[PDB]
């Protein structure tokens, strides 16, 4: 069996914070057919070469896959800060991982959303007279608390999102705050493929 | 004896004028002052002047020039002419700029017309203006304009200005802008309309226009839906001519976005550090929050560790909104005044990521403002001296021991001079002094190094020779006990005042929160008149709910407005007429605005102490003002809140009552303030109830019934009533 | 007597209260009046009453029936409930049909809440309405409703009913529909108002109204663009339950489609015959055409051999609008009221296809009404009796003589009666007669056979026996010669005037357009408690322009409102108190709409005559007032034909000279007739100029200021300006 | 020799104020056949029978034709009244004419247009005041002044036109108000034959 990646191919691509994750056992890929798909502007590896990451033997494959503009790429840069690293992204490096900041050609059959999107804030309301306000960072390779807010969108640029908690959830009202990016020409994704080996489970061999 | 009053037609046509000395600190020891409308610099140590621009270099422009804005580095002159007025402080006008340098008239890419508000940087000579309701640039006089914001809709959004409620009751002026310390940040605030009622009123303008006009403003009354703010920062120096400027926002703090909320307050720390001042909308809960700037990414942090909370338990917070902080040089700590365990406003010195501050100052006494701060002192201006809450002083306080405080004014002319107020320079080298009473107003300059009065520049003694030819009125500041309690009042003596004989009483009122109309500053008022020319005794009293002496005298009137403070009036008048100089059958009360209000509240009480009384633009119902002030201190006017008492405290319900005074009520038609129809429906209730009262309406007058013929009208129509109702000739 | 007088509470409690009889004709000889709730039947013949509908036969209803109206056939009455004023005579309401014989309340297609109007055809039970602007006819009070027109727009299409300008000043009432006699066709007017202008003023309405209501209303100001008329006739025997209905247009004449023009009347003759009157803007044009009904083509076609032209040279058409026809009972001829070429308006005979008229009445004096027309006489109103214009009788003229007239009212109670009101029945059988004055009303009843008094409805002794000890005021109705012509005034003077002792004198005034303040009426009036109580003198004059007496005097205002009407009441003053029982040193003025016009004209024209006056909603300047009325006698505010003197009679030229006089300016805010900008530009003039006066208004008032509450504060704050500037205690 | 009956059958027909004319000279006529075209409705005739028209020698054959609703057919007879005859069209009677108001059947190549038009006012608005209302009528087989107005229907029923009459024409103004009927299932036309003799050994001929 082959690994297929069309949900990274067709359709309308998520949000940076509604990120799609695809995990990938028992199958088997042929990565630089993907990247072929593509007009890669990054492609930096952390833990595995970015050749070797194409000739492996895994135990299992995961890919992050979301819009992103290009013109926020500094955001998403190991160790940075800023809005995408606390509330939205921020890229595990517990496994050998590679990232990828790609455009795709209109040769592709996958949509353009209507903008870029990322959270601007995303913090928890309690305590006496609702005076604590605790900001609600992510850990790596998490989602965050305030992606149910708007799993499609934002309607305009500093739409504020507001709603109770349950005690599973911590507790308090959520609020969260969505910033707007005007979309570009073409389509710019960001790809987070990760691996995991095991000690004698690699059944995700590539292609030959 | 033989001697002249002051009449009616000398506060009228102002016949006796103060002189004053207003100066522009353009240096750390150099001034600007206007004299014989010529501009002068003078150098503070020494005295000698200079000619900065003559009264005869703008004579050819065909223009009355209205007003005038010199930039900082002194480059450029702004001129400010066709001067309409809006509001209380906005306005709109066309600008001319005058290169000082080159001699000439700034005549490439000039201000357009129907400019709204036109400010310079605070060093330098860059140019922020309000059109359309958007946000324009300028890094020269004569070169193209960046625009800034393309949001701009009339009535809609407010980028850079502020609309009614938030110019009239929150920031006290137009401008929505603010500059950083040395220009390279413009920091704006943005103003949401859309679904804010509108109040509507007609204007009938000159004789020839045929069909009146409707005038229609976005007015948030009690409990209506409010504005929404948004607050942006932009670089000045990052303006490309080809790409549309970037602002990055500044989000409220998450314990504000839960609910409406205002921004109260915007104070630049450092050239990159901002504080904003937020406030619910319930004002009894205040976050002040600290923001950076990093480079790296263009942005800016409000770290959480940072926010401060200003909260009260038994008021709103604040006199009218939470105080400005005052940040040291590095902008790591600021002294802010805020009241005290005992309900006494003083100075607390906060870290900026410290939660707890230190008090410096304590005492049955208020700090009114922080003038300057150097690196070694703090300056102040408290109501300290001789427990009069009354009197204003300066006063600096070591911050190495807060022990060591000293007094800069209190003893320089103690029987002249009760009510100072102070300019200090650039670096705080040198400081103005400004003396506004109970003497004639006396201005002096000093510095700051050893206290040393340097020279005096202004002490009104040409105005005192003139003042003698007339019988001048005096002036009693005293206090009485209520409740085992001080409260202070002020009168008007006749000249030539006779403790044996019997005097008719007015009671001028305001009594609004945080009031104070018992003080020793030096007024040329009506009151003079009434009392040189008419013998009249003009009192004032400042009960429960004013200001400067502690929260349980001012939050007394919390959700509970038309209660103590109209109570507190006709007891001081009981209390008044027991002495033995009133007749306590020629009492009467006047007010304006609140002092209406209360006027009117007290003239339907039924307490038979007034014989009369004048209304004039009268709050008659809290439902029909704005939201901002009314739910300050009365809260929503929702079941579920404080609707019982805004029905409670209607003059309407005291129409009855007014059967047993002679009542005149005057208003303006084209008030935004306190709108006619307050007015409206005072006189409808005295009509359906049987009473008979005097009545006046002024024609496309405003709340201030400012125009030379009205306020002369007016003034001489009140006049008559007071004297027909005190048996006067 | 020397024990009670008439007092002001005499007035406004209307504690003597006048007796009237008001019959509704039924028939011929069957009459319906309401006595003790109880709506009765009166047989002409025999006086013999019965219960028509009683009064507890709806006291199960559960709503305030404000009127009533039975069809011409007794089966079925009109119960009207939730009346909601809005003009003179505009107003909604909803309403139920309740059947007589069968004692049921109709339930099924009921008349939808909000109508408009609604009106019986004049034969018959056949009901048609207005709803949303739209025309519904009912042929049957149970059957569903057929819509005719589908054109109806809030304040743009007004279809059978009138606008403001047309309600007001063209047809006196707001339905535009005219039912055809036997019922077969309804005739309904068009308005179109989408370039007329609005007026805009506040409503504040109850304290429970947090933001004011804006009232927009168009209004057809002076010059302004007027509205466009069209006429529509429907033949409501043909409607059919599957199509739409089909209306025929009757274009106006060729002679009034050149420019602007009204449809000023619509009187139907026969039954496929109807009379149209248009009058163009320039109100000196009248011609009125003549339709048949066209079987083959179902059109209406109107010959220009029909057409009969009514203009003048010196003036206006007619009284305030050209006269209606009455047609004889085939068609042929009719009878109009035209000025006689000397000036008096008198009866004219015409042949519709001759356009020339032989006047079958002529001296002079003037008609002032047809009231019925028979096969063989024709009845009219006049003032003819002693030559008293202020007089009004019944007279009797031959079809066959025209010198046979009759005096048929007077000589019957000469001393008590000189002011008449005919009421006739169908067929001109009976006739009932109201006397208004000198005395008491008299209500008698007659039979047009051989002039048969035979009943006495009400004689008012029940008044006389109250009045008898109160000391009345006497009326005496006399003239005086200026400048070779005869104008008359009247005076109410104090009970026991003495013809030797000096009293104050209040100049009443109206002086409008075709006006007479001087008749014969007996009134329970303000004017009765001044004479009664204070013992002034209140005295009226018709002067130039007063009406009923000939065009010369009428038409000495045109193109003049300001000038010889105001000087009329000025001199007139001299030769009051010139008659030597005046105190020429106390004379007021007073009036209400044309009369505070004016009276404000006369207190600012520097006559040195008055002391005091009192002016209610005034006008200021005529082109603040609608078209149709103002252009009548002032023609257009343009540079070409009458602008010079539409600046040159503003009250607001006349401000410098109110430093002389005691003003009362008062003025209700919600007049939707003279706006409250005529008088909120008069006190800018007075304030703009240095002059005090006294101004009140009313809150939510009208033109009539004539709320229970609004009534008596008005009159009770005008006594005592009166009292004052009297010096009377 | 094959006289063009056809203009008569394509297109839109004018209206009744602005008739056409067809006049026929040195042609043949079948006059059997046009009326079999149509669903005649009256062949009303003065002077002559209407089968007598149809077979004759004449110098001009002048055919008007119009769209005529049925409806008003009151008001196309002779001497009658009513705007159609004062302001519209009056049929001349100095010579035999013959007069047919036809509907036509479904398929004839005439369309209908949006609705029927007459004029209902035609005066001439003049005098010292724009007082004297002076009715302009047509001679018999005359156009209206009002003509130019809208020759081709009215916008709706009541149109008021209005222009300035030259000096030719004298007095003031000219104004006139039109008429408009809805469509029935079908167009009824009108028609109004007229034939002359004279000595030129005539010509047109069946
Ligand atoms: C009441 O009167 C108004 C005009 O005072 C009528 O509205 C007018 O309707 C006509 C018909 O369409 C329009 O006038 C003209 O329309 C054409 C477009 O077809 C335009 O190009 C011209 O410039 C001109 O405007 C227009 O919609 C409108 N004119 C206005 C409002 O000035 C209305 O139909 C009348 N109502 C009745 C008779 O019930
Ligand atoms: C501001 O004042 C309001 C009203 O005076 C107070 O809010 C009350 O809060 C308590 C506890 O949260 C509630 O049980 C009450 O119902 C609230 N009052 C009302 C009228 O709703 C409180 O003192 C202040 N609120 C804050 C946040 O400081
Ligand atoms: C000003 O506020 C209004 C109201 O919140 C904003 O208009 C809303 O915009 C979106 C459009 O889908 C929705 O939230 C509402 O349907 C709109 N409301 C109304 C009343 O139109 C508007 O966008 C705001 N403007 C700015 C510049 O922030
Ligand atoms: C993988 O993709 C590459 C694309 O360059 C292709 O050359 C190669 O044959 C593919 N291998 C497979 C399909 O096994
Ligand atoms: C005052 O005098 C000093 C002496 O050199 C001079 O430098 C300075 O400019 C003068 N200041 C003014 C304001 O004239
Ligand atoms: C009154 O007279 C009329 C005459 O028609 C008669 O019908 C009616 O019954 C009479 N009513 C009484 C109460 O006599
Ligand atoms: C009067 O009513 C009758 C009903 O019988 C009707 O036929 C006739 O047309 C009407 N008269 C008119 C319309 O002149
Ligand atoms: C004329 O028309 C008739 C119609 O019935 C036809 O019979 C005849 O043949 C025609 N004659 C011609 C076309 O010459």
């Amino acid at each position: 069996k082959e690994c297929d990646f069309t949900p990274m191919l067709v359709g309308v691509p998520p949000q940076v914070y509604n990120f799609k994750r695809l995990v990938f056992t028992n199958c088997n890929y042929n990565l630089t057919k993907l990247l072929s798909l593509f007009m890669v502007n990054e492609f930096s590896c952390n833990g595995i070469s970015p050749d070797a990451i194409a000739r492996g033997c895994y135990s299992s494959l995961t890919v992050d896959y979301f819009a992103y503009p290009l013109s926020m790429r500094s955001y998403i840069q190991p160790g940075s800060a800023g809005d995408i690293s606390l509330y939205n992204y921020k890229q595990s490096f517990a496994n050998p991982t590679c990232r990828v900041l790609a455009t795709a050609p209109a040769n592709l059959t996958l949509t353009k959303p209507s903008a870029y999107g990322y959270f601007q804030k995303c913090s928890r309301v309690s305590g006496e007279h609702n005076s604590v306000e605790t900001p609600l960072y992510i850990n790596p390779g998490e989602y965050s608390i305030c992606r149910s807010f708007s799993p499609y969108g934002f309607s305009e640029d500093g739409e504020v999102f507001r709603r109770q908690l349950t005690q599973y959830e911590g507790g308090g009202i959520l609020v969260g705050v969505g910033a707007k990016l005007a979309m570009t020409d073409k389509l710019e994704m960001g790809f987070i493929i990760s691996v995991q080996y095991g000690t004698d489970t690699n059944s995700v061999c590539p292609m030959l | 004896d033989s001697r002249k009053t002051y009449t009616l037609t000398d506060y009228l046509k102002n016949t006796y004028r103060l002189k004053l000395y207003s100066l522009r600190w353009i240096s750390d020891h150099e001034y600007l002052y206007k004299q014989e409308n010529n501009i002068l610099v003078f150098n503070a140590e020494y005295g000698n002047s200079s000619v900065f621009l003559e009264n005869s270099t703008f004579d050819e422009f065909g223009h009355s020039i209205n007003d005038y804005s010199i930039s900082p580095d002194g480059q450029f002159i702004l001129l400010e002419y066709n001067y309409v007025k809006q509001w209380r402080h906005s306005y709109t006008a066309s600008y001319d700029i005058y290169d000082l340098n080159k001699r000439q008239l700034i005549t490439e890419e000039r201000i357009p017309n129907n400019t709204q508000w036109v400010t310079w940087s605070p060093v330098g000579h860059k140019l922020a203006y309000v059109w359309n309701n958007d946000i324009y640039v300028k890094i020269e006089p004569n070169l193209p304009s960046y625009r800034i914001t393309w949001t701009g809709k009339e009535d809609i959004i407010y980028n850079g200005i502020t609309d009614w409620v938030y110019e009239e009751e929150v920031f006290s002026a137009y401008s929505a802008l603010w500059w950083s310390p040395n220009g390279t940040f413009l920091a704006y605030a943005q103003f949401n309309d859309t679904e804010v009622p509108l109040i509507e009123y007609s204007f009938y303008s000159d004789e020839s226009l045929q069909y009146p006009k409707t005038v229609r403003v976005p007015y948030p009354k009690a409990g209506a839906v409010n504005p929404t703010v948004k607050f942006f920062v932009v670089n000045t120096d990052s303006l490309s001519s080809v790409t549309n400027a970037t602002s990055i926002q500044i989000t409220a703090p998450a314990s504000m976005l839960i609910g409406d909320h205002y921004l109260c307050d915007v104070t630049w720390a450092t050239q990159e550090r901002i504080s904003l001042q937020w406030l619910r909308r319930i004002q009894n809960y205040s976050v002040m929050d600290i923001c950076d700037y990093d480079e790296s990414s263009g942005r800016w942090n409000c770290l959480v560790a940072r926010q401060h909370i200003e909260m009260s338990t038994t008021g709103w917070v604040g006199r009218f909104r939470p105080s400005e902080p005052h940040f040291t040089l590095d902008g790591n700590s600021f002294y802010k005044i805020i009241s005290n365990e005992e309900g006494y406003r003083h100075i607390c010195y906060f870290q900026i990521d410290k939660k707890d501050c230190t008090f410096i100052t304590k005492g049955t006494w208020e700090v009114i403002g922080i003038e300057a701060l150097t690196s070694d002192y703090l300056y102040y201006i408290s109501n300290e001296y001789k427990g009069m809450p009354g009197g204003r002083n300066l006063y600096k306080i070591q911050l190495s021991d807060y022990t060591k405080v000293t007094c800069l004014s209190c003893e320089l002319n103690p029987e002249r001079c009760q009510y100072y107020s102070v300019s200090f320079s650039k670096e705080a080298k040198y400081y103005q002094l400004r003396c506004s009473g109970p003497g004639l107003p006396l201005y002096t300059l000093h510095s700051s190094v050893n206290d040393k009065g340097l020279r005096v520049l202004e002490d009104n003694s040409a105005l005192d020779k003139m003042l003698q030819n007339v019988q001048m009125p005096s002036k009693k500041l005293d206090f009485i006990i209520l409740n085992e309690t001080k409260f202070w009042y002020q009168m008007i003596l006749p000249p030539h005042f006779d403790k044996s004989k019997k005097y008719p009483l007015l009671l001028d009122v305001y009594a609004g929160p945080c009031s104070q109309k018992a003080d020793t500053v030096f007024r040329l008022n009506w009151a003079t008149y009434l009392a040189s020319t008419e013998n009249i005794i003009v009192a004032s009293f400042d009960g429960r709910g004013s200001g400067y002496q502690g929260d349980k005298i001012m939050h007394a009137i919390n959700r509970r407005l038309g209660t103590f403070e109209v109570e507190d009036q006709i007891e001081a008048a009981r209390q008044f007429s027991k002495m033995g100089f009133v007749d306590n059958k020629r009492i009467a009360i006047w007010g304006w605005s609140y002092g209406g209000y209360v006027t009117s509240m007290v003239l339907g009480s039924g307490s038979g102490v007034f014989k009369c009384g004048i209304a004039v633009a009268p709050v008659s119902r809290w439902e029909y003002y704005d939201s901002v002030y009314t739910e300050r201190y009365m809260g929503l006017p929702t079941p579920e809140d404080n609707l019982d008492h805004y029905r409670n405290s209607t003059v309407m319900s005291r129409a009855e009552n007014f059967k047993q005074v002679e009542y005149l009520l005057i208003h303006g038609t084209a008030d935004d303030n306190v709108h006619f129809q307050q007015s409206a429906q005072i006189s409808k209730a005295l009509v359906d109830v049987g009473v008979d009262f005097q009545a006046m309406w002024y024609t496309d007058e405003d709340h201030g019934i400012a125009s030379s013929t009205a306020h002369q009208h007016i003034y001489t129509h009140m006049s008559h009533f007071i004297k027909q109702c005190f048996s006067l000739p």
